[PDB]
């Protein structure tokens, strides 16, 4: 607490605090310099892609049939956007968390994807990519149902991410 | 102070008593009275505190902030009880751990105190006693506690005054009021009444004061707590402690930290408001934000510095009672010191002698650190046989190791002062004693008190008989006639013989006892070698004598005193002497421990010289006074300021224990924190309302020492130049250990606000926050305690309590305003290389947290468009938690390396050379290094390994902390009155 001296305070700061903001953007900034604008430095984290369902818990493309895997070539600027294929009892849909350049390998409880599309080029290579029913006769209870995927390239980890790779919901239909 | 009825005629005295002088009182009334009031006997301490005093360690007024801290996450808990919180291991854990701390913290003080109390225990050991009574006419010695008032007592050689007596009649008795009274020769004691002042007066003896020598009967005029040392020892126990300075000065911290607390609290509430959030989580954001205020850890690392710092007294063998008490010391302004006992040795010993009409000085120290005289003159010879050979003093069995001064002799006063300076000076007594046997001696008559002895020759030459005789000058001047010098005799010529008055009076009035040292030899052909001389007739020329000169003594400084008064004077700290004693020895110790400094001329003095009425000098031109006890009762308030303010060098002399009370008092009244040291039972009122007090281990008497705040074991003054050094130190590198501390708050809360505001994912997690606050930094917060001192401390002026403050603006103003800012960027950066680097660029991180802290939602599209589920991204936002709190870490380290000084630059003081704050580093990085690698870290604490790179990113930004502080550290080195000390400098 002061007097005809906080000019000397708020002045201080204005080009204090500012030599530090500018000195932070100034890092983050040579960061951002060093990555691909089409690749992440790490998939790790994402290394096993978990699966994903809809149930909250195409104008030029190109046509294809079940097939092996189609490379686009390198994930590069020099060629425009690399090309997509074309794609009661409720009904639940799955979908594979899409990750760059990963391609799967593939080449009784209670009563109750195509490799032509991988790899995946990421958004910037491909902005309109596009990635690839429980009519059972019980009823008015809750049924533990567990959906997933197989291949070497898949893996699971039970104890933590229970997405990771496979599915795990309740349906009820009471009626 | 007290009254009393002891002068009143014998037959007045018995008439209002109701009692016999000779019979004293009847056996059945004795009884009667015992019954009545209640035993002679003080009653016992009235504070008895039962082990329930733990809890006072655990409330103070630091406890009590973490107390308060402590609740208010519970009621922080308790809303978020509300809804299904995390808290579970957030709140909860934190309002704990502040409990958890301060009853740790309580646990340790206490026991601290409690192992001092244990000690001190150790040391009593009790002796009930008892007294004789004569009732009835007959005499009985009956337990003390039966003792009633007006009963005819008798005291011997030896014996204890059992109560408060009034002299009816006395031979020779000589009592010891050394402690109560605090006279430092035995006064002895007379039916007649000497003085006004019942303390002076010969008439009265004292409870807990021994009679020496002689013998005494007297009637009893106060029994039990009625007594004087009762009243004293009651006085002593209703003062109050007052706020330690240390204590305020925690206190305005505290208003600081809470402080900003508040507003931020308060200010965030309203702006979350403002934005949407339900008033709910508003409320739960405002119990966060000032919670987060709150230094959990810095309670702990107070206590331990304060013990540390305490540790190190207890080396020195100087125990706090409190633990406060240890930075106390260097905020005195002010000491008052007692004479005897404290700034002296409290023993008498030979000063000065007489030969060949010239004052010799001998070596008054207790460890004989002055200088010897010239014991070549065979003057000095003759004269140490004369005092070595006529006296009753001899050492007792078991002085043989011991050192000749401090060692026992059964004796007198003057005699055993004499015999231990023969046996310094000349060489053992024993063998010289027996040299010339003893025939026949007078002891001093009742009348003239000459004493005189006559030995035969052990000298080969002359054959003589050999008369020694010693009394008072001006007796013993009536008897002798021839004098002697350098060997040879002279007859008496008035030039020499005034010479000899001159020199009587010049040391008689130094304040030390002279007396008379004579001796002759006999007319071996009128007195023969068989001819055996009785007591009877006049067998010596008792006329004609020769005359060898005088023997004065006194009692000095201890060793230490003298350098001691002059550091605390160079400290700029007020020496101020309170004695009980005679002004005319008051002033002479004072002018030898320094008190009173050479050329400072005292109102007398001045008028002494200018040989003027002493009313008539004007006060002012006097900066030293000896201010006599006899005014100071007739003094006002605005009396005593103008004496303490107007003169520099004081000496209040004849002062009453009450009139310590009150000089200690008007010390006070100035604003001044004022420091006591005493020996006796005198020094007890003013101990205890002293800022602190401080007895002597062995010196000081009980009463006093149970009243002083701190005590010398040792009994060495020079301790308290090192105590009052001790506590100015451990201030500054507070600041540095604080200073750290809070600089971690700014990049620690930064991250949960811009949570709120940028809505992006969390980039630091509460446990990692209390890695950093209790984990890490508690090393280095402590390694800065051992910070030496970054000038001569000594120097420099004691701070002002109002101007001066541990934690101030300035402090603020950088921890958290500047150093901390760098910090905080240095964590966010390094979340953003993570992120950016993991397939999260920084500006798509923006208003991702709702989607990202959903569970639900396992398809969450980065930068790339690649989808991540729930646990994978959390994964990120932990690994982004660990490189967070390495970064913390890192710019720690050079936070550590500036809060090191304060104003030198690394280069000066050399933070490296302190060893513990190098461990700190090494031992923080590797722990850093090891949450973060550790194989099951990630499962219990959420840490997850860091990629190397990772590390480095935040080493620019502590680069930057560095070398930005050494400027400013260079800048303030330079410009004194610069702006930067103003803003910077705290």
């Amino acid at each position: 607490r002061t007097l005809s001296r906080w000019v000397w305070i708020s002045l201080y700061y204005v080009a204090f605090y500012v030599v530090m903001s500018g000195i932070f953007a100034l890092c983050i900034y040579v960061l951002m310099r060093t990555i691909d604008p089409y690749t992440p430095d790490y998939q790790d984290q994402l290394k096993s892609p978990g699966v994903t369902l809809r149930p909250d818990v195409q104008e030029g493309s190109i046509n294809c049939t079940s097939e092996k895997y189609f490379f686009q070539e390198s994930f590069l600027a020099p060629n425009h956007t690399k090309f997509s294929c074309k794609f009661g009892k409720p009904c639940f849909i799955i979908k594979m968390n899409r990750i760059v350049k990963f391609l799967p390998g593939n080449s009784d409880g209670p009563p109750l994807y195509s490799l032509h599309y991988f790899p995946y080029y990421g958004k910037k290579a491909q902005p309109h990519y596009s990635n690839p029913k429980l009519l059972n006769v019980p009823r008015n209870r809750d049924v533990v149902i567990v959906c997933k995927i197989l291949a070497e390239h898949v893996s699971f980890d039970n104890p933590h991410d229970p997405y990771e790779g496979k599915v795990e919901f309740k349906l009820k239909i009471q009626k | 102070m007290e009254i009393n009825d002891h002068q009143l005629s014998v037959a007045e005295l018995e008439q209002k008593y109701q009692t016999s002088a000779t019979k004293g009182l009847s056996a059945s009334l004795a009884a009667e009275l015992l019954l009545r009031d209640g035993p002679n006997a003080l009653r016992p301490p009235r504070g008895t505190p039962e082990y329930v005093k733990f809890a006072r360690q655990l409330a103070g007024g630091l406890q009590c902030l973490m107390w308060v801290a402590a609740a208010i996450c519970l009621i922080a808990f308790a809303i978020q009880a509300s809804e299904g919180d995390l808290t579970t291991d957030d709140n909860l854990y934190l309002a704990l751990a502040l409990i958890a701390v301060v009853v740790v913290t309580g646990c340790f003080g206490y026991y601290q105190e409690f192992k001092s109390t244990n000690i001190i225990a150790s040391f009593k050991n009790l002796v009930p006693q008892q007294a004789t009574v004569i009732r009835d006419g007959d005499k009985f010695q009956i337990n003390a506690d039966q003792l009633v008032v007006g009963d005819l007592v008798e005291m011997k050689g030896g014996d204890r005054v059992p109560a408060d007596i009034r002299i009816l009649q006395a031979q020779g008795r000589k009592v010891d009021n050394s402690s109560l009274t605090g006279e430092s020769e035995p006064q002895t004691r007379s039916p007649e009444c000497t003085h006004e002042s019942p303390l002076e007066t010969r008439n009265i003896a004292f409870f807990s004061t021994m009679c020496l020598e002689g013998t005494a009967q007297g009637l009893v005029v106060n029994t039990g707590d009625r007594t004087i040392i009762g009243r004293i020892a009651s006085l002593a126990s209703g003062v109050e402690n007052e706020k330690t300075p240390i204590a305020i000065e925690i206190e305005h911290f505290v208003d600081i930290i809470a402080g900003l607390a508040i507003l931020f609290g308060a200010t965030f509430f309203i702006v979350a408001m403002c934005i949407g959030y339900t008033f709910l989580r508003a409320m739960v954001f405002f119990m966060a934000i000032v919670v987060a205020y709150v230094p959990e850890g810095l309670l702990a690392t107070v206590t331990v510095c304060l013990s540390l710092t305490a540790k190190r007294l207890a080396s020195k063998n100087c125990v706090v009672k409190n633990l406060e008490a240890v930075e106390t010391l260097g905020s005195t302004s002010v000491i008052c010191s007692d004479k005897t006992g404290t700034l002296t040795q409290n023993r008498m010993t030979v000063s000065h002698l007489w030969f060949d009409n010239h004052i010799h000085s001998a070596d008054t120290t207790e460890d004989q650190s002055g200088q010897t005289f010239d014991q070549s003159s065979e003057t000095w010879r003759a004269l140490c046989r004369v005092l070595t050979l006529c006296n009753r003093a001899a050492f007792k069995s078991g002085q043989d190791a011991v050192p000749v001064p401090k060692r026992i002799v059964i004796g007198d006063a003057s005699e055993t002062a004499l015999l231990k300076f023969s046996e310094l000076t000349l060489g053992n007594a024993m063998g010289y004693r027996e040299r010339f046997p003893k025939v026949c001696e007078i002891p001093f008559n009742s009348t003239n008190k000459f004493q005189l002895s006559i030995h035969t020759l052990e000298d080969p030459r002359d054959p003589r008989h050999v008369l020694v005789m010693k009394g008072a000058p001006e007796r013993v001047l009536e008897r002798c006639s021839s004098i002697l010098i350098k060997g040879q005799e002279l007859p008496l010529d008035e030039q020499w013989r005034e010479a000899f008055q001159t020199a009587y009076l010049s040391l008689g009035g130094l304040g030390e006892r002279v007396l008379g040292f004579c001796q002759l030899y006999l007319s071996e052909k009128d007195y023969p070698p068989g001819y055996a001389f009785d007591v009877e007739a006049m067998n010596f020329p008792t006329s004609g004598l020769s005359f060898a000169g005088l023997v004065s003594m006194i009692d000095p400084p201890r060793a230490t005193v003298p350098d001691a008064v002059l550091k605390c004077r160079t400290a700029g700290i007020r020496v101020i002497m309170v004695t009980g004693d005679h002004p005319i020895t008051a002033k002479a110790i004072a002018a030898s421990v320094g008190i009173i400094s050479e050329g400072s001329e005292t109102v007398e003095d001045i008028a002494a010289r200018l040989r003027v009425p002493v009313d008539q000098v004007n006060r002012k031109d006097a900066r030293a006074c000896v201010i006599n006890g006899m005014q100071l009762k007739d003094m006002d308030p605005s009396e005593l300021v103008e004496a303490l303010r107007t003169h520099p060098e004081m000496v209040f002399a004849r002062t009453s224990p009450q009139q310590k009370l009150v000089i200690v008092e008007s010390c006070q009244r100035l604003g001044a924190i004022v420091a006591v040291t005493g020996d006796g039972v005198n020094d007890s009122p003013a101990l205890k309302k002293a800022d602190i007090g401080v007895a002597m281990g062995i010196a000081g008497s009980d009463a006093a020492k149970n009243a002083a705040d701190m005590i010398l074991l040792d009994d060495n003054f020079a301790s308290i130049v090192t105590g009052v050094e001790q506590g100015r130190l451990i201030f500054d590198n507070l600041k540095k250990s604080i200073a750290y501390t809070l600089t971690k708050n700014i990049p620690e809360l930064t991250p949960y606000l811009i949570y709120i505001t940028v809505s992006v994912p969390l980039p630091l997690g509460c446990i990692t926050i209390l890695f950093i606050e209790l984990c890490t930094d508690i090393f280095p917060s402590v390694s800065l305690a051992y910070e030496k001192a970054e000038s001569d401390i000594m120097h420099l002026r004691p701070r002002n309590p109002k101007r001066d403050r541990l934690v101030n603006e300035p402090l603020a103003a950088y921890s958290y305003f500047q150093i901390g800012a760098i910090q905080s960027f240095a964590g966010f950066t390094d979340y953003f290389t993570a992120m950016a680097q993991e397939g999260w660029f920084p500006l798509l991180c923006v208003g991702l947290r709702p989607q990202w802290e959903n569970h639900h939602l396992q398809d969450l599209q980065d930068s790339y468009g690649q989808e991540w589920t729930f646990g994978q991204r959390l994964y990120q936002q932990y690994t982004c938690y660990t490189v967070f709190f390495i970064s913390i870490e890192m710019c720690q380290i050079a936070d550590v390396l500036i809060r090191k000084t304060r104003r030198l630059s690394a280069f000066q003081q050399g933070f490296f050379r302190n060893r513990i704050l190098v461990i700190a580093i090494v031992f923080q990085v590797c722990i850093g290094c090891f949450l973060c690698y550790c194989p099951g870290m990630p499962n219990i604490f959420n840490f997850m390994p860091i990629r190397f790179q990772w590390w480095l990113v935040p080493m620019p930004f502590g680069l930057l902390i560095f070398v930005y502080d050494e400027i400013r550290k260079l800048g303030v080195r330079c410009c004194p009155g610069s702006w930067w000390d103003q803003e910077l400098y705290y």
